[PDB]
RNA sequence: CUAAGCCGCCCGGUGGAUGGCUCGGCUCGGGGCGCCGACGAAGGGCGUGGCAAGCUGCGAUAAGCCCCGGCGAGGCGCAGGCAGCCGUCGAACCGGGGAUUCCCGAAUGGGACCUCCCGCGGCUUAUGCCGCACUCCGGGGUUUAUCCC
RNA sequence: CUCGCGGGUGAAGCCGAAGUCCGCUGGAACGCGGCGCCGGAGAGGGUGAUAGCCCCGUAGGCGUAAGCCCGCAGGGUCUC
RNA sequence: ACCGAUAGCGAACUAGUACCGUGAGGGAAAGCUGAAAAGCACCCCGGGAGGGGGGUGAAAAGAGCCUGAAACCGGGCGGCG
RNA sequence: ACCCGAAACCGGUCGAUCUAGCCCGGGGCAGGGUGAAGUCCCUCAACCGAGGGAUGGAGGCCCGCUAGGGGUGCUGAUGUGCAGUUCGCUCCCGUGACCCCGGGCUAGGGGUGAAAGGCCAAUCGAGGCCGGAGAUAGCUGGUUCCCGCCGAAUCAUCCCG
RNA sequence: GUAAGGUCCGGUGGAGCCGCCGGUAUCGCGGAUCCUGCCGGGAGUAGCAGCGUAGUCGGGUGAGAAUCCCGACCGCCGGAGGGGCCAGGGUUCCACGGCAAUGGUCGUCAGCCGUGGGUUAGUCGGUCCUAACCCCGCCCGUAACUCGGCGCGGGGGAAAGGGAAACGGGUUUAUAUUCCCGUACCGCGGGGGUAGGUGCGGCAACGCAAGCCCGGAGGGUGACGCCUCGGGGUAGGCGGACCGGCCGAUGAGGCCGGCUAAGCGUAUAAGCCCGGGGAGUGCCGUAAUGGCGAGAACCGGGUGAAAGCGCGAAUGGCCCCCCCGUUAGGGGGGUUCCGCCGAUCCCUGGGGCCCGUGAAAAGCCCUCCGGGAAUUCCGAUCCCCCGCGACCGUACCGAGAACCGACACAGGUGCCCCUGGGUGAGAAGCCUAAGGCGUGUCGGGGGAAACCCGGCCGAGGGAACUCGGCAAACUGGCCCCGUAACUUCGGGAGAAGGGGUGCCUGCGGGUGCGUAACCCGCAGGUCGCAGUGACUAGGGGGGCCCGACUGUUUAAUAAAAACACAGGUCCCAGCUAGCCCGAAAGGGUUUGUACUGGGGCCGACGCCUGCCCAGUGCCGGUAUGUGAAGCCCGGGUACAACCGGGUGAAGCACCGGUAAACGGCGGGGGUAACUAUAACCCUCUUAAGGUAGCGAAAUUCCUUGUCGGUUAAAUGCCGACCUGCAUGAAUGGCGUAACGAGGUCCCCGCUGUCCCCGGCCGGGGCCCGGCGAAACCUCUGCCUGGCGCGCAUGCCAGGGACC
RNA sequence: GGGGCCAAGGGUGGGGGUGUUCACCCAUUAAAGGGGAACGUGAGCUGGGUUUAGACCGUCGUGAGACAGGUCGGAUGCUA
RNA sequence: AAUAGGCGGCCGUCGAGGGCUCGGGUAGAAGACCCGGUUGAUAGGGCGGGGAUGUAAGCGGGAAGGGUCAACCGACCCGCUUAGUCCGCCGCCCCUAAUCGCCCGAG
């Protein structure tokens, strides 16, 4: 196999075509979940993937309908406490 | 070792390749710089009076 | 003859070269235009093991907005508040001028001088002693036991330098050796004179000893410099 | 080998074209005076100045 | 009428000496001529012939293109071939003056692990042209930036 | 300085005398013997051999755009 | 009053050419048909290369081409054997 | 200075595709064994405490013709060789101070060196290329046609002789 | 002609050449292990074997066939000799026409020769980003530079790091993610409609099409080490049924095919999170570690991967059958399930380790800040459609013949990425399927020897061989029992030693829904010399020296006791320091700061390391002597040169510390008591006179010291003695478990090492047909006794001898 | 048994330590003789000793080093 | 054996005696030597003898057990079976091939 493909980054799996031929596929690992600025704990809202897929995804699909998305909901709801009280 | 079977390391990358100055195959490409005239390193070319070879190109 | 190693490493070559690449950044104070006149509250962000320093180091924000690195002192605590200025409470992890901290107290961190950025009694598990406070200067016994006279307004941090006790572990393995000092560079494994050849140290030879005392005059020159330098006295005391 | 700078293509082909035989009418016109030059060159035996 | 072998003569093979030749060298009193380059030099890369590999000469107008003058019937280089073409509206050739003159190269708007690539503004309908390196000199403008003309 | 003129020099280059006369050898005369001619030209080369007179050329002369040099004439500047 | 192709410049010629070394750099060998190609038309043999006749040329000088020494090899001849 | 031969010395430049060291980015090591810390459990007695079984996967740990790396003995084959360092059997390491690859840096009295004067392009007690240079030597070798006439010496003094 | 030579006669040749006089010179050849060219004997000889011993029979081609082509049979690799693809090579690629040369033989063949052709991209890579690092401008240094350099501004720097987007079928002699067909995606721009600007559902985690343009900030991702384990999935494989074909007896049985890409739509698993809930004489949970009033059991719910499923997609690919068959074609069927093992290939979580902390940037997504328009209007990250996507590489080998090493080189580069079935723990060994090959390229003959190299066996004895058990042999896998001295308590350890092992007929146990799959036992019968029957596959034990251990070393005669190592200890240095490069500027240690940086020696671990500061060295003081220039004073000079004296730093003299600094640690006077012994013991030359330990030693001359053990026999080995020529405490002393291709001695066992050698196998050797050298070479080549430069094939006198 | 003469046809062996020749010792034997042949015999073998390049110990030297002092390792070309 | 020998026989002044080719080892590296060659048992083949292993394939019966305690499977044992396989040894039988042909040779 050509050495661009010989590294790990790229993910081998072999596949049989319909004509009987094996082939080898390679593509890219996915990217791991975000992670909330504070405490990094997994986020919710925010699904894993590549440039590519992210862009193929309406704004709605990629994060959470609340204020403060890169945050988890502890620390939003932290945060939002310590704002209002210091506001009053 | 030493010797024939050393000899056969020689298919990395060739230390000298063609000059865009002078034509000869004396191109330092990983120092960017030619061991015949210079080039890439001075502006005037490399010529040394104990040197016969720039004399050799003209028959001088 | 040949070269000494000592005299190889003045060149600079990257046999000798430090690589500092690896390491998280240096550790300086913030200007003193910020510190004098003016306190200023920062938090601790993280704790990081810095490859070499000898320290762990940790980020601050302060308040006005500059992110710095520091060396953490011993039970810092991340997310804690941390002041550097001449109003600061005297605790650990405050950075003040020396003529503020009372005697009998143990900092870290002092700058030679005033605005520098700190040099003294920076590794793992050192202090200084501040003993006298006088309008001209302030004392300050070392780690190595001397009295160092100080300019007041020079800055310090109160507390110790995390990650003392380390020599009370042996390495063990050469390996563990190797890694070590691979993390730094320093040059390792090291050769021995004795056994070098004669062109290439003043004790070489076949017969395995040096032939000339071994305390060699502060007035040798360089290449000559080998053994005991300048010793007043050698052996067991 | 398998990717090559335009240049260097260039001049590997000139080198190509360089390596033929003397014409057989050429040999005529000189009377059997000229019949080979310097520049022949066989690929695995004498190779290339680049 | 001796088989192999040895010496000598003749003929033959192998080889390339000797002899003769010379459009090349070497040396020299005297005589002539002595610098080229940002109006882009010298060295080099690559191309260019109907049949064309080397050398030589030329540059996408590519063994050549144009003008004045000399020579006067052949010409298409080294290079003895086939085919064909150019020339008396004066060719080939020679001396003078012009046109074209790819790419790199001081190489210069920015880059070179490949003499190949990527740029920014005016003109232009567009084709396509003209400007933009560094270190300075004499000026102008203002933004005072050594920034722009 | 040349709106102007004259001269010199100055690229290619042009002119430049005299046997292809008989006999012999020869594949082929530049050779041998005989009979001639020019010559300020009998330096040298080629030409089917070794050639003053077969050809180039030499001895000696001529022409030349641009450029350069000198001069005439007119118009100016400057010095004692 | 220089040399005459192992000489003379390294190069009398497709010579700083071919070739050697990563590199700086090092660097050869190689001239001659005949006056004119008139460079062998045709015949027999051979798979071919070429051989034998026959032609050209004053002379094959036959292109592997002016002369063709020596070393060396094959045959005949004379002597020994 | 009749001709040739030195080991060597000096100047300026060229080399880290081999090999030595370090930096940046990558690829790889079948299978099995032993069983450290840690975390526990069961049976009886209970003033003490005895008996038994588990889990766990650490190690410059072990065996190993996995791949890869090394080169102890045969002082085997070969030794105008397959090869200007090779081949066979045997042998050693094989999760680590491990093996390898691409991009970089350290250049000659200098580099690099787990230190053998080892390695720095088949060259290393000071590399290669060209120049000084036709260096010098009392030391070795060579010095080309004929005839004719006379014809020696290796012993005294002085020289780092 | 004494000659160096000259001249004549006879051939070849076709164009120049000579006598005499006088000048000039690269002017005379056997040597220089001389230079250039050519040619000899060696020689029709060596080599064309050893690491993979491969061909044979018919037919074809062609003038010519061991070597070229087709079929069959026999073989080899089969964790690479197969498949894919770098660097390097550069046309070696494909077809046709050929054999003058090349090919270790031949050649009709070819990586050879001649003639024509061959590389098609928005999606693959460069191009973009940055890492180690490099360059240019300013600046400083240098006599100067093309030289050296810190700091600023700019640029480069990866074809295996990051990084927008494509798959399948077919097509050419040679190109395919590139060409044609089918079906998609990304970037930019454009034309409609719509969501939104001005909208909703959930307590919540969140579900949503959820405004447009410009600038900025924040967060996430990009973005990461080593070891180990659980769970989900996919390639691949196994067994059964059933459609077709082949083989088989048209028996049983065996073998072949039963296939499915990107892209679209779609969900859960682990983790995390949300709402309800309110526990302990505890509860729940994992393979394991674990979790809980800082919120556990238990209920619902959210977000969340690899995959699977549906379209793509059956007309496609595959297998089969039939009509046509001079030639060229045309049609009709299957392409369906079940149950297992299962990756080193993917996804996702635990846990453990670091005196080791295992990259940056472009890019992409979200939120938030201000700014700009939008109302018969503005307008998408949503749906439909249209236009444009430049430049360069793209052939082929990828190596036992396409690269490097001069080669069609058994080396190196590339083991760089991957491996069906059986036995088996196994990617081992052996056999075999696919794929490849018969080109690790000269063939033929043969009791056709001797001898050499590889292999097998060998009676009786068993190391008697040898410097030495070199080489070979013995053991060998798995299960059970059973294991010593010593010890750093972990080891030694698979110590040692003993028993069993096949096949067949059944039972029982583990996990499991399963009589699926993998393991673990029991009883009986039975065969052989031999049951790990081939293959794979440790021999063992007891002493001594050295080094603690793993590791490194003289590439090419030394792998070791040498080097290193963790540990010990000593020295310099508080920062503009200590040490070091340089001509300087500036710089390394330094993004450092005494638990640190730099400089020596010893060298795990255990017990310890005694005396000496006179000598050399280093450090501190330096009252005093000496001590250069400069300065001052007197003389001298119409001024100086010059002479005398005063001041006088560092350094030496002088004083003190310092031995885990260099190094030393004798001698006598003596010694008495018992005879030797002299041991305690007292004193002087110069600083002190070797302490604890060890001793004929890797140190011992005499030396094979003496005594004891080991043997029948002992220049050996072990223990001891001390007379230590010439041991000794950090150039360390002594001891030491484990470790060692280190040196060394002994015991059992084993054996062709030997007594004493003998058979057999394959490859050479030998003959025949081919290609075909080199080292070397004064000419030659019989002996005895002599002469001789003292050791003659060549000389002298004899002897012998056909080629 | 001791001494001596003629006589060279044949034999004169096996083991332990040591690189050993030699010498010493053991059991047998008739005996277990001394020497020459380039101290016969390495284009026949082996490579233990000796005599390079690595390393350790003792002694000497300030030192680099040295030791006819020990000790471990250290290559043997052939086509007549 | 350089005095390079003796004797018997055959041939010569076309021709005695040989060589290659042919079937084989009482032999052997090539050469050489030895037997046989239709005047024949040299080798092959057929048959027989004598040996070396150790009782073939096939069939019938049994078999520790299983199975519906049936059919059927079963390592292994027994009889046909001194079997079968092979023979680099021997005897008899011209059935096949030792044939055709070429060459030297004293005068
Ligand atoms: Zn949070
Ligand atoms: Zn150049």
């Amino acid at each position: 196999m050509k050495p661009m493909y010989r590294s790990r980054s790229w993910r081998r799996k072999y596949v049989r075509t319909p004509g009987g031929r094996v082939v080898i596929h390679f593509e890219r690992k996915k990217p791991k979940i975000a992670h909330c600025a504070m405490c990094g704990r997994p986020l919710n809202g925010i699904p894993r993937g590549r440039p590519v897929e992210m862009r193929k995804l309406p704004k709605t699909k990629k994060r959470p309908e609340r204020p403060m998305p890169h945050l988890c909901p502890r620390c939003m709801r932290k945060v939002m406490k310590e704002q209002i009280r210091a506001q009053l | 070792g030493s010797g024939t079977a050393t000899f056969g390391k020689r298919n990395s990358t060739p230390t000298h390749i063609r000059c865009r100055r002078c034509g000869r195959v004396s191109y330092n490409v990983k120092k960017g710089y030619c061991a015949a005239c210079g080039f890439g390193r001075s502006r005037r070319l490399r010529k040394y009076r104990w040197s016969k070879k720039w004399k050799k190109k003209k028959n001088a | 003859g040949k070269s000494l190693i000592q005299q190889r490493r003045g060149k600079g070559s990257p046999t000798f070269k430090s690589p500092s690449h690896r390491f998280r950044g240096a550790v300086k104070y913030i200007p003193l235009n910020y510190t004098q006149e003016k306190t200023l509250r920062g938090v601790v962000e993280e704790i990081m093991h810095d490859p070499g320093r000898t320290a762990p180091v940790a980020r601050v924000k302060f308040e006005n907005g500059i992110e710095k690195l520091i060396i953490a002192p011993e039970g810092l605590l991340v997310g804690q508040e941390i002041y550097i200025g001449p109003d600061a409470p005297i605790a650990v992890g405050n950075t003040l001028p020396l003529a503020k901290i009372p005697e009998g107290t143990y900092v870290y961190n002092i700058e030679g001088i005033p605005g520098d950025g700190g040099k003294y009694v920076r590794a793992g598990g050192t202090y200084a002693l501040v003993v006298s406070r006088e309008p001209d200067k302030v004392i300050v016994q070392l780690p190595s036991g001397e009295l160092k006279a100080f300019n007041p307004m020079c800055r310090a941090t109160i507390g110790v330098v995390a990650g003392g006790g380390r020599l009370e572990k042996p390495l063990v393995k050469a390996g563990k050796a190797y890694y070590k000092y691979k993390a730094r560079n320093k040059f390792w494994p090291t050769p021995r004179g004795v056994k070098m050849n004669a062109v290439n140290h003043p004790f070489g030879g076949k017969e395995h000893h040096p032939g000339k005392p071994t305390t060699t005059s502060r007035r040798a020159p360089p290449g000559r410099k080998v053994g005991h330098i300048a010793a007043r006295r050698t052996g067991r005391r | 080998a398998r990717n090559k700078p335009l240049a260097k293509k260039l001049r590997l082909a000139k080198a190509l074209k360089q390596n033929r035989r003397v014409p057989v009418w050429v040999i005529v016109k000189t009377n059997r005076r000229v019949l080979t030059h310097p520049k022949r060159r066989y690929w695995r035996r004498t190779k290339l100045k680049e």
